[PDB]
């Protein structure tokens, strides 16, 4: 229909998981909080979750 | 047992380029390299601000 989320928060682990789960592409800024970090591990795709290590260190 | 061996583990966190202190990772000191103790004045310039915000908790 012409429409399109590009969700914004801090902390994915409070935003529900039935939108969340939508997201196709991700940016990633640096990430402090493990039980948001495993969280996004676990929904990235699985080629990026190697790469994916990088997110406490991003600055 | 042969000699005398004192190992430690240490972990990055931050760098001096000079007179200034950058935080970060991803930086390797190649072997050998000395290690030294920080001096006082060191420490204090880092975990301070400029006056305007300082709040010393103890």
């Amino acid at each position: 229909y012409g429409l399109s989320l590009m969700v914004v928060s801090q902390r994915p682990s409070e935003v529900s998981d039935t939108i969340l789960s939508q997201c196709n592409n991700f940016i990633n800024l640096r990430l402090t909080n493990i039980n948001d970090q495993n969280y996004i591990k676990n929904l990235l795709p699985d080629n990026s979750r190697s790469i994916s290590e990088i997110l406490p260190t991003l600055g | 047992k042969d000699e005398d061996i004192f190992i430690l583990t240490v972990q990055p966190v931050g760098i001096f380029k000079g007179e200034e202190f950058f935080q970060g990772n991803s930086m390797l000191p190649s072997p050998t390299e000395p290690v030294f103790l920080v001096e006082d004045d060191i420490l204090n310039k880092i975990f301070s601000n400029e006056k305007t915000k300082i709040f010393h908790l103890g």
